[PDB]
RNA sequence: CCGAGGGUAGGGCCCGUGACUGGGGCGAAGUCGUAACAAGGUAGCUGUACCGGAAGGUGCGGCUGGAU
RNA sequence: UGGGAGAGGGUGGUGGAAUUCCCGGAGUAGCGGUGAAAUGCGCAGAUACCGGGAGGAACGCCGAUGGCGAAGGCAGCCACCUGGUCCACCCGUGACGCUGAGGCGCGAAAGCGUGGGGAGCAAACCGGAUUAGAUACCCGGGUAGUCCACGCCCUAAACG
RNA sequence: CGAUGUCGGCUCGUCGCAUCCUGGGGCUGAAGAAGGUCCCAAGGGUUGGGCUGUUCGCCCAUUAAAGCGGCACGCGAGCUG
RNA sequence: GAAUGCCGGCAUGAGUAACGAUAAAGAGGGUGAGAAUCCCUCUCGCCGUAAGCCCAAGGGUUCCUACGCAAUGGUCGUCAGCGUAGGGUUAGGCGGGACCUAAGGUGAAGCCGAAAGGCGUAGCCGAAGGGCAGCCGGUUAAUAUUCCGGCCCUUCCCGCAGGUGCGAUGGGGGGACGCUCUAGGCUAGGGGGACCGGAGCCAUGGACGAGCCCGGCCAGAAGCGCAGGGUGGGAGGUAGGCAAAUCCGCCUCCCAACAAGCUCUGCGUGGUGGGGAAGCCCGGGUGACAACCCCCCGAAGCCAGGGAGCCAAGAAAAGCCUCUAAGCACAACCUGCGGGAACCCGUACCGCAAACCGACACAGGUGGGCGGGUGCAAGAGCACUCAGGCGCGCGGGAGAACCCUCGCCAAGGAACUCUGCAAGUUGGCCCCGUAACUUCGGGAGAAGGGGUGCUCCCUGGGGUGAUGAGCCCCGGGGAGCCGCAGUGAACAGGCUCUGGCGACUGUUUACCAAAAACACAGCUCUCUGCGAACUCGUAAGAGGAGGUAUAGGGAGCGACGCUUGCCCGGUGCCGGAAGGUCAAGGGGAGGGGUGCAAGCCCCGAACCGAAGCCCCGGUGAACGGCGGCCGUAACUAUAACGGUCCUAAGGUAGCGAAAUUCCUUGUCGGGUAAGUUCCGACCUGCACGAAAAGCGUAACGACCGGAGCGCUGUCUCGGCGAGGGACCCGGUGAAAUUGAACUGGCCGUGAAGAUGCGGCCUACCCGUGGCAGGACGAAAAGACCCCGUGGAGCUUUACUGCAGCC
RNA sequence: GAGCUAGCCCUGGCCAGGGUGAAGCUGGGGUGAGACCCAGUGGAGGCCCGAACCGGUGGGGGAUGCAAACCCCUCGGAUGA
RNA sequence: UGGUUCGUGGAGCCAUGGGGGAAUCUGGGCGGACCACCGCCUAAGGCUAAGUACUCCGGGUGACCGAUAGCGCACCAGUAC
């Protein structure tokens, strides 16, 4: 049946993208976190 | 006069619809309307603030002329009486001899092709908007303004009117359509005439599909719900409401009073509804 | 082919009968009151409506076929 | 063709008396109610008195053993629309008439539907009395209704 | 109680005997036929239906008879539910 | 050595289950070390409103070619969406951007919030909506509306010529809109042709035919034609369209008006450019100088912004036209022509799926377009079939039990069972015919019945033509023929009677409940006068509502009909300027500490002092509540009647063994041979009862009872048959579970149910197919139960506090 | 975290074919005029039958599955909430 | 109201949200309610090294580990997944 994931690009970038991640303190803390934490990507890998 | 169906489906078998024979031109006034903004009873955080709304036909929203006393001794012919979606009463359609048009809404009785005018020396007849302090007492008149200048605000829905009453001093003294006696500012606007659509009241739905058209989405009853959301919730079977009849967020809807106590206006209302 | 009738199915009218139930007639040796006949002890009667253990009462309107 | 009287009918306006409630004033010990009382109302200021306002309903005197209508019925005043009827003239028509099974219309009150309206009155209903008792009569309250519009009902001691 | 699935039915049996029938017998208030009562006997047999989830029970129609109990109130790694 | 410990390795079950739709295969030839599995051929089967084709998402090289087969592929592999390498995606016109705006987002101004931050008219962003210029064919292994070819087109820059008061982010028009139904004319698409073109064929009894088989088009500027869409023209006045305006609006007059004119689009033609079958030869050649014509059907598409009707009353903004303003009028703009200029991103491939979402090459899920033919009334249904695509990545045998899916069945016909559960029956269309009851619609496809194929002959009407022929559509009457049977296959209601509940269509517990539950029109109470009440928010600000009591909030009840009684003592709500109580604060009689003092400092009575509470009243479609005992009537029984206690008042109408009745299978009646259920009644209602509504009610219901007919493998009671498994051989090869095990029966015993202890009995060693009684079999640290001063959700007149409100 | 699911908002899209035949309108009848009756026309509806599509009634199968909700048969809605 | 050991206590001190509201040394605050005395100190402006904390970084040293240890990572790891 319909599952859970059903992918959109759109979706995905205005979601979780860096420039969201960036509007929010909440954003701004996840990419410091992750920067620290030495994440070769800060931010889902989406096609544009 | 409504008109009635006949049963030849269930709902057709009750419901009633108006008869719409007032109305001379089916579409609005292009230049004066513009789009209803619909917002399904949710504020500007998102969330539903008025419970049980969204979903009725799209609507435009045609301009209404709440103010009139913007033109002063500028007559104007009742070009067209037309549906409103926005309101209850018909809005007619006016053609100020300046070339202006404007909406108000419609009294009952106006007369295409008529003439109606605004201010202190228009003749008391259905459709003209004076200064309720050149209004004869007992006459009857709606779509009034309740401070001078701040718009018609009483009165406006289908088959209401408010009638003066008698003065005193800068104010005259108006029965509303509740039955509420008040104090209204004498340089306050009101428009000779009861608003039209009298029979507004006399219709049934008929169907479930007719209140969702109307932009009513169901109500449920707080008996119908568990604890976690209402008063009336839970309880095995059916239960009586084993406490004052409460609202969801818990106050008593009974007859506890809810107007505020120490309010400035309460000075101008000389007493409260009837029945 | 038509055809007595037989068979299948659905209807109409009538008679008998039926747990139970509604009043009716009668009987009379009872209980309860006393509504009507006298101004019958609240004049009566009335169509209707609501109501009462019961005759009945009250409201609205009508009639005199009402005493003083 | 001239005239006449009339609460005949429909619509729209509109006047004063009274009752009720509200507001203001002034005043205080009761008021009200019956055969007599009681319930009830009243010092949280009633009754009685003055002024203001609101609202509905009915139109005193005129009024009659009166008038009008086919009947049911119809009553303040004004205008409009409209029926019946009588008189005089003896002008017109030329038996064109009477009654009328069916049918159609109208039909007090109560009642019913939808919507108004609601002062007084008042079924039901509460309470006080009366009484042997008193689901009554009498007293204090009181909702339909009584009022308007529209649609029903179609009864009557609708009787001379 | 770090699980022994719990009524009834179906299916499939198997055992006990305090025997329902059938076989043998004594007493009888056993003439005969038919009963009653006790004793011996478990080889086999012990029906179909209406009601109810029922087990049980009542009822219809039959029968030689329409037995009562045990097997984790036999049987859910066999079914039902 | 144990912690259902942790990590890892390796066992067991086991050569076991399985190898993923029962659409299906067979053979020959090739290749190779190796072949059921790769290539080619022929035969067979399956899909074909798809299992074919085109788009959009998502995916990301999976595309094409060469070389490979360790692993991946449920087997095999020479093959592959796999490994290696190389190639491959071409645009002014397609899509998106350099255009517009929608919700929403963001946000000068501005507002708010301890910080972070939250809002916010303009503006900006934001599309699958608006706007905008490309069609046909050819070419590559692999791209093509992109390259090529042919014919068309757009904007921008410059210039020339003619024209004109030119000029804008400002004014106006327009863009610009619903749902249902629908006209005319076209086109797409399709069917037929005795006509046209074509390689060839005459079999097996007949046919050299008006035979068979194949094809018979596509695109195209201007012009022209046909069919539609849009749109009045002139003058005068003018105070409105936040400046101006000659524009637009408004008033007046003249002319035009189901026309024309002007304009825009569709379709047809149209210079020209392309394509072009079967079959036969090896994707290519030929067919071919291919023909390229007539008739019929015909859209849901087009003309379009068409028409009518309806109520629920149906985006914006730019492009574009017009108006004028600063300006500028050697400019500028419009029109025509010419030359130049024209950027960035996407484009491969999968795309109902082996490439997307489901851990898998997963019987699941995934939006839009096309979707041929015949026949069945119609159709996107059904069967078969075209183009195209497939046989589903283990096979070969065998012909047990058992299981699945399926076919038939004597006599019976529900006797089955909780239950006709399941399966039969019925089944489309045309015609006849059709009850109670009803809200007059319905109930209704009620029920029940007849007809249904083919052949010949006669005949009626319509469309297209032309009025006729041909073609296509809808019939009527007559006479016959065959079979068991004519909707001959496939798709396609069993029906009736009678109760409960819910009026009705709807909604729900994604994944054990679809219901009587929720909702629903409708009824009532109540709050709310508008900066409404109410809701969200600390606030600002929003919703309510650009609404205004015929409206908005809350609550109960639940179409409709007839109705909805009594109790206001308690609680709630409403009303009540008296009275009682009442905090801070006011007040300051009186008193105290200290100082030599003035003084400083403290306690403090009367009295004034809110809401709330008390108190007085109202109030039920507000929370709620609605009795008991004794006696009495011509025989018994009962009690209309009297008495008495109690209460705030003692249950009205209607209904009643009920979705409620304990006793209970109450009693009586009905139906059955028999009826704990069912229907009708009765009434000592354990424990109905009037908007947590009472009693009814036509229609409705995959709801829940009870009965009957029809018909059946449900059953007496089972039998046979089919295919997919099970079985055997080759290939690949799991799983939970497992202290170890050399693991019998009885009677006992034992922590009370023993393979493991005692005594006896029985028993050679090891498997395969099967059955499920035991191993207190497996799974899950029982969910019931209790315990823990364990947890959490919920309630209230528990306690305590907080928001909110006074 | 609303790429699942729930509600709402903006903007688009879809719904074969068949049946029933409301109002209205025209005509006829009727009457003083009417109401109203009949016919034809018309094409309404949380109307009917039924694909797509959306569901998930009853049963069977599946149950270390094809699948952590599937499959077959049956069945509900299908111009509307 | 907070701070302090100070939880309303005999509750001062420091700070301050509300109200009221001075003075300039003969001014003012303090020494734990208050008063007197005796003392201490100068509020309502600002700055100020060092001695103190830490360890991403470099070095030195271990009765520290030695690939199930030691950092999650000795290895291309905040990777594969
Ligand atoms: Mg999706
Ligand atoms: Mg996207
Ligand atoms: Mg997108
Ligand atoms: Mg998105
Ligand atoms: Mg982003
Ligand atoms: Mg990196
Ligand atoms: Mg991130
Ligand atoms: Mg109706
Ligand atoms: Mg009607
Ligand atoms: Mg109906
Ligand atoms: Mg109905
Ligand atoms: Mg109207
Ligand atoms: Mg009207
Ligand atoms: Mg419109
Ligand atoms: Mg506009
Ligand atoms: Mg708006
Ligand atoms: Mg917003
Ligand atoms: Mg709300
Ligand atoms: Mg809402
Ligand atoms: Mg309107
Ligand atoms: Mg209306
Ligand atoms: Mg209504
Ligand atoms: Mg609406
Ligand atoms: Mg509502
Ligand atoms: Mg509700
Ligand atoms: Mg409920
Ligand atoms: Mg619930
Ligand atoms: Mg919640
Ligand atoms: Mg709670
Ligand atoms: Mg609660
Ligand atoms: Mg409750
Ligand atoms: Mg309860
Ligand atoms: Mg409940
Ligand atoms: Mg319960
Ligand atoms: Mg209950
Ligand atoms: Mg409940
Ligand atoms: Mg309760
Ligand atoms: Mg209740
Ligand atoms: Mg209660
Ligand atoms: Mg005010
Ligand atoms: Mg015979
Ligand atoms: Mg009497
Ligand atoms: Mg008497
Ligand atoms: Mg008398
Ligand atoms: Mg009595
Ligand atoms: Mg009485
Ligand atoms: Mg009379
Ligand atoms: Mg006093
Ligand atoms: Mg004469
Ligand atoms: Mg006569
Ligand atoms: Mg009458
Ligand atoms: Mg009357
Ligand atoms: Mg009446
Ligand atoms: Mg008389
Ligand atoms: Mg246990
Ligand atoms: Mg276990
Ligand atoms: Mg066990
Ligand atoms: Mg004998
Ligand atoms: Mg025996
Ligand atoms: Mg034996
Ligand atoms: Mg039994
Ligand atoms: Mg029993
Ligand atoms: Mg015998
Ligand atoms: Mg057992
Ligand atoms: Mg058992
Ligand atoms: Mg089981
Ligand atoms: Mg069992
Ligand atoms: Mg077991
Ligand atoms: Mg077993
Ligand atoms: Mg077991
Ligand atoms: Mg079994
Ligand atoms: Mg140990
Ligand atoms: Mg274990
Ligand atoms: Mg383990
Ligand atoms: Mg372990
Ligand atoms: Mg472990
Ligand atoms: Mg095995
Ligand atoms: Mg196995
Ligand atoms: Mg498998
Ligand atoms: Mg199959
Ligand atoms: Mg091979
Ligand atoms: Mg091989
Ligand atoms: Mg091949
Ligand atoms: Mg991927
Ligand atoms: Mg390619
Ligand atoms: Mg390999
Ligand atoms: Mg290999
Ligand atoms: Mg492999
Ligand atoms: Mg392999
Ligand atoms: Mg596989
Ligand atoms: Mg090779
Ligand atoms: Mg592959
Ligand atoms: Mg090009
Ligand atoms: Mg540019
Ligand atoms: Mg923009
Ligand atoms: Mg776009
Ligand atoms: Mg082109
Ligand atoms: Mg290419
Ligand atoms: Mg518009
Ligand atoms: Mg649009
Ligand atoms: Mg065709
Ligand atoms: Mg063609
Ligand atoms: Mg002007
Ligand atoms: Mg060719
Ligand atoms: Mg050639
Ligand atoms: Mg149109
Ligand atoms: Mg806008
Ligand atoms: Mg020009
Ligand atoms: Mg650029
Ligand atoms: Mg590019
Ligand atoms: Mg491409
Ligand atoms: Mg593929
Ligand atoms: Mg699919
Ligand atoms: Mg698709
Ligand atoms: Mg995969
Ligand atoms: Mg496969
Ligand atoms: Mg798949
Ligand atoms: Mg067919
Ligand atoms: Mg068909
Ligand atoms: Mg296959
Ligand atoms: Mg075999
Ligand atoms: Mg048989
Ligand atoms: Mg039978
Ligand atoms: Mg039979
Ligand atoms: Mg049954
Ligand atoms: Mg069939
Ligand atoms: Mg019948
Ligand atoms: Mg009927
Ligand atoms: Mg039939
Ligand atoms: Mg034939
Ligand atoms: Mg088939
Ligand atoms: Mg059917
Ligand atoms: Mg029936
Ligand atoms: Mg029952
Ligand atoms: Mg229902
Ligand atoms: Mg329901
Ligand atoms: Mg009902
Ligand atoms: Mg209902
Ligand atoms: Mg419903
Ligand atoms: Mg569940
Ligand atoms: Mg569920
Ligand atoms: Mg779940
Ligand atoms: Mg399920
Ligand atoms: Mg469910
Ligand atoms: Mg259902
Ligand atoms: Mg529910
Ligand atoms: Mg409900
Ligand atoms: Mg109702
Ligand atoms: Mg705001
Ligand atoms: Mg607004
Ligand atoms: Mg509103
Ligand atoms: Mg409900
Ligand atoms: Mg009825
Ligand atoms: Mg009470
Ligand atoms: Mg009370
Ligand atoms: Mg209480
Ligand atoms: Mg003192
Ligand atoms: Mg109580
Ligand atoms: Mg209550
Ligand atoms: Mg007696
Ligand atoms: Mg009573
Ligand atoms: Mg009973
Ligand atoms: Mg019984
Ligand atoms: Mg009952
Ligand atoms: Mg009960
Ligand atoms: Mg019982
Ligand atoms: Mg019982
Ligand atoms: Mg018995
Ligand atoms: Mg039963
Ligand atoms: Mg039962
Ligand atoms: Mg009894
Ligand atoms: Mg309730
Ligand atoms: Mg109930
Ligand atoms: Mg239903
Ligand atoms: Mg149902
Ligand atoms: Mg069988
Ligand atoms: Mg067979
Ligand atoms: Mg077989
Ligand atoms: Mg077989
Ligand atoms: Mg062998
Ligand atoms: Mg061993
Ligand atoms: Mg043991
Ligand atoms: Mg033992
Ligand atoms: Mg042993
Ligand atoms: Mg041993
Ligand atoms: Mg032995
Ligand atoms: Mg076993
Ligand atoms: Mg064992
Ligand atoms: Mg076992
Ligand atoms: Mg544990
Ligand atoms: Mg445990
Ligand atoms: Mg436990
Ligand atoms: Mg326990
Ligand atoms: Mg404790
Ligand atoms: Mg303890
Ligand atoms: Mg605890
Ligand atoms: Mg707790
Ligand atoms: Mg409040
Ligand atoms: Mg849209
Ligand atoms: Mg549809
Ligand atoms: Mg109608
Ligand atoms: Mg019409
Ligand atoms: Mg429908
Ligand atoms: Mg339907
Ligand atoms: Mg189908
Ligand atoms: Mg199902
Ligand atoms: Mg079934
Ligand atoms: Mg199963
Ligand atoms: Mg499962
Ligand atoms: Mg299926
Ligand atoms: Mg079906
Ligand atoms: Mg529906
Ligand atoms: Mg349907
Ligand atoms: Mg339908
Ligand atoms: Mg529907
Ligand atoms: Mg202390
Ligand atoms: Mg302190
Ligand atoms: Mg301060
Ligand atoms: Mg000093
Ligand atoms: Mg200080
Ligand atoms: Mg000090
Ligand atoms: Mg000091
Ligand atoms: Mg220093
Ligand atoms: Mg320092
Ligand atoms: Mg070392
Ligand atoms: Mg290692
Ligand atoms: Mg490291
Ligand atoms: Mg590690
Ligand atoms: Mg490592
Ligand atoms: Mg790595
Ligand atoms: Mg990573």
């Amino acid at each position: 049946m319909k599952r859970t994931w059903q992918p959109n690009r759109r979706k995905r970038a205005k979601t979780h993208g860096f420039r969201a991640r960036m509007r929010t303190p909440g954003g701004r803390k996840v990419l410091k976190r992750r920067r620290q934490k030495g994440r070769w990507r800060l931010t889902p890998a989406v096609r544009k | 006069a409504v008109k009635k169906f006949k049963p030849y489906t269930p709902s057709r078998r009750f419901m009633t619809v108006a008869d719409f024979s007032e109305i001379t031109k089916t579409e609005p006034e292009k230049s004066l309307v513009k789009p209803l903004k619909k917002t399904g009873g949710r504020n500007n955080q998102g969330r539903i603030t008025v419970r049980f709304r969204g979903g009725g036909h799209k609507r435009l929203y045609r301009i209404i002329d709440f103010k009139r006393w913007d033109k002063v001794g500028i007559p104007a012919k009742v070009a067209a009486i037309e549906y409103d979606p926005n309101r209850s009463a018909r809005i007619a359609l006016l053609h100020y001899v300046d070339g202006e048009k404007r909406y108000i809404i419609a009294p009952d009785g106006l007369q295409v092709g008529q003439q109606v005018v605004a201010g202190p020396d228009a003749p008391i007849q259905v459709g003209n908007a004076l200064p309720l302090r050149f209004i004869p007492v007992g006459t009857v008149v709606h779509a009034v303004e309740l401070e001078p200048k701040k718009g018609a605000k009483l009165a406006r829905a289908a088959g209401t009117s408010a009638q003066i009453q008698g003065r005193e001093g800068d104010y005259v003294i108006l029965r509303l359509p509740s039955g509420e006696l008040r104090k209204v500012h004498g340089e306050c606007y009101a428009t000779v005439g009861a608003v039209g659509n009298a029979d507004h009241k006399n219709i049934v739905l008929g169907k479930a599909g007719r209140s969702r058209w109307l932009g009513r989405r169901p109500h449920v009853r707080g008996a119908a719900m568990n604890p976690v959301d209402h008063p009336h919730g839970g309880g095995e079977g059916r239960a009586p409401r084993g406490r004052p009849p409460a609202s969801p967020w818990g106050w008593q809807t009974k007859g506890l009073k809810t107007r505020k106590r120490r309010k400035p206006s309460s000075r101008f209302i000389i007493a409260r509804r009837k029945k």
